[PDB]
Formats: C-alpha cells, structure tokens, sequence
C-alpha cells in the first residue's frame, strides 16, 4: 500500500506533502530549503517557489502520485493530517470556505495537504488556514496549475 | 536538518 | 468525501481457470465492485441493489461461480445488454442516482475514477480523453454521479485513432426495466 | 460454459487512512 500524502515534520514543525505527478510537494513555509530524507541520505528539492509557497523534492518511496483535477468541480474536500476530510466551497482560484468551520486546532499540522475533487484528483495544495478568532472558516491553497506550470 | 517522513496517508483507505 | 477506490486482486490465471470449471469459489467477497473473467475476457460486474450486474457482451449467458456452486443468472437482456446475478454474499451494493447530475464519474478496473460529462441518456464525454487500452476491461463498472450513486455501467469506449473521447453506457433506468422483464 | 469468476474487486467504502506502520 502506497500513499499520496506524507506527514513530515521538521526539527520546528510537522505538516503534510502531496505526491502529484511525480513530486512531493510540500508548503515553502513548513520547508524552507530543505532536502528530503532517504536511506541513502538526504535528495535536494526539484523546484522551489518562494514566491507560490511551494517546493517540490522527488517523491519518495512508498509513495504514489495523485492526478490533478480535469473536471473543474467547486466542491472541494481537504484532507487533514489525521485523515480527515473537510468539504470546501471553493470561492476563488485560491481561496475556499469550509463548509462548516472548524477550531483551527483541528487544521493545525495540515498545510502541504491535498484540497480533492469529487473524484479524489488533487485541485490545489493547502496553504494555510483563514480564521477569525480561533475559528477557520476558510482555507487558502496552491492551485494545481501553479505546481503544473512550476514542472 | 532534513524533512523527514514520519507518517503517511492512503486516500482510498485501501488495507493492508 | 470525494470519490476514491482501490483494487486488489483475489486470484490468479490458474485459480481462476480451475473456478470456471468448478464453479465453487470459496474466496471471502469484499467491495462494490467486483473484477470479474472467463476464459475470453476479463471486465467488471457492479452490485447495485444487492444484484450484481455486468454486461451481456461479457458474461454472455454463463453462471457465476460461488462457495455454493455455479450460480444462475437472475436477470439477462441481450437487448439492453444486461445480466446479473445475486450479489455475492460479503459484496456492498450501491444506490441509483436520484440527484440528476450530468457530472459522472467513471470508476476503471484499475481503481481509477475519471470525469466524464453527461451529453445524453446514454453517452458521456471525457474530460480527459485516454487511449483505449486505458479502458480495456472496464465494461461493467460504474458511473458514479458526485454523490457516489450509481448513474450507469459502462459499456463501450467512442473513439477514434485509438483516444477514446466518450463513453456509450447503460443508465440505471435500463436496470429496472430488465428487473420488470 | 464455463462460470464467470471473481479474479478481484475495486472498493469504494474507503476513506484516507494513516497506513499503519508494521
Ligand atoms: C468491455 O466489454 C469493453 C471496453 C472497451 C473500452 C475499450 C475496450 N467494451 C467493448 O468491447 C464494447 C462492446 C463491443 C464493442 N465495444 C467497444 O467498446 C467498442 N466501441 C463501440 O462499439 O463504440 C460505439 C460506437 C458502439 C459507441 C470499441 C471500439 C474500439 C476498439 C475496442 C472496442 C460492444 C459495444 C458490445 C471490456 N471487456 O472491457
Ligand atoms: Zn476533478
Ligand atoms: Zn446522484
């Protein structure tokens, strides 16, 4: 069994990649500049987007790739660390609302996540939440174009 | 200090 | 929850063989879905209802094998090129489409679930289009609107120069109508 | 003929899962 999603973590922090074409990409913010670790030591990042928040190292083992979204949809579901799902109306090209808003607790470690289609294809990476007090009640994400356009 | 991979998640649930 | 799947193979070339002739199959069933073959072709069979139902151009008029021997065919409509048989015991059905979506998904023999748009009763274009070898052993499986019902079962790839752009399949509604024939 | 058999099947049901470390 293979996974799409890896739960990283750095000596600071932990957050999620998604595999997408190929890459493991992850948030920028989490990343820095940072390689990979691997069995036969650490593998530098393929792509580094400062600007899009975005890195991409080469996916690793026992990883597989998602397929970006091709359908459009707006209805949207990001998946969280814990392997929760989260409806999301998509309201821009970056930018959606949870469908009910969450304690940004329950988002906290997820940044780097996939933000799925009805048909579980990868629309964009989860870049960081939108919250009002202690509340995130929408989400900013990478859309797949940008990691698309950046290969 | 390198990312490190400490966990990772399937989409389809698939076992195993 | 979005659509996603995931297959796994539960017997081999030479199991399989000794089944067919057989027609005992003690293999524990699990899923929706079930990848189905004969000694000519391999394709899918889909539970919907709690029958499990698959193509004629497929199954032809043949039994299904299971723990109890070979099993009759329920219903069979060369017409709407239909057949099914109980669903196996273990299997999970699913539940026709009542929404009315023309945004369909189509779920592959390889665990793949690719957009298709509704253009009609009975046709569907990708919104990727893929080579048909892509799409070989497929017939039988799913169309899936966004809610995970089932729409209709595939049965035949539109293509030309080898790149399927639509898919011909059996609406639901065929499925009642063969059960009320 | 022969019967047709089940050489696999293709869920459905799944959501994500954290893979279980073994
Ligand atoms: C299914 O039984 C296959 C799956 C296809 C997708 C590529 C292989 N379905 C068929 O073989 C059907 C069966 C036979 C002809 N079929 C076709 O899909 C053919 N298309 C077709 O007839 O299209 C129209 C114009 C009627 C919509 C293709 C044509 C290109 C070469 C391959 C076959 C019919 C319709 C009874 C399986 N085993 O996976
Ligand atoms: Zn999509
Ligand atoms: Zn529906």
């Amino acid at each position: 069994v293979e996974g799409e999603v890896q739960i990283v973590s750095t000596a600071t922090q932990t957050f999620l990649a998604t595999c997408i074409n190929g890459v493991c990409w992850t948030v920028y913010h989490g990343a820095g500049t940072r390689t990979i670790a691997s069995p036969k030591g650490p593998v530098i990042q393929m792509y580094t987007n400062v600007d899009q928040d975005l890195v991409g190292w080469p996916a690793p083992q026992g990883s597989r790739s998602l397929t970006p979204c091709t359908c459009g949809s707006s209805d949207l579901y990001l998946v969280t660390r814990h392997a929760d799902v989260i409806p999301v109306r998509r309201r821009g090209d970056s930018r959606g609302s949870l469908l009910s808003p969450r304690p940004i607790s329950y988002l906290k470690g997820s940044s780097g996540g996939p933000l799925l289609c009805p048909a579980g294809h990868a629309v964009g990476l989860f870049r960081a939440a939108v919250c009002t007090r202690g509340v995130a009640k929408a989400v900013d994400f990478i859309p797949v174009e940008n990691l698309e356009t950046t290969m | 200090g390198s990312v490190v991979i400490v966990g990772r998640i399937v989409l389809s649930g698939k076992p195993a």
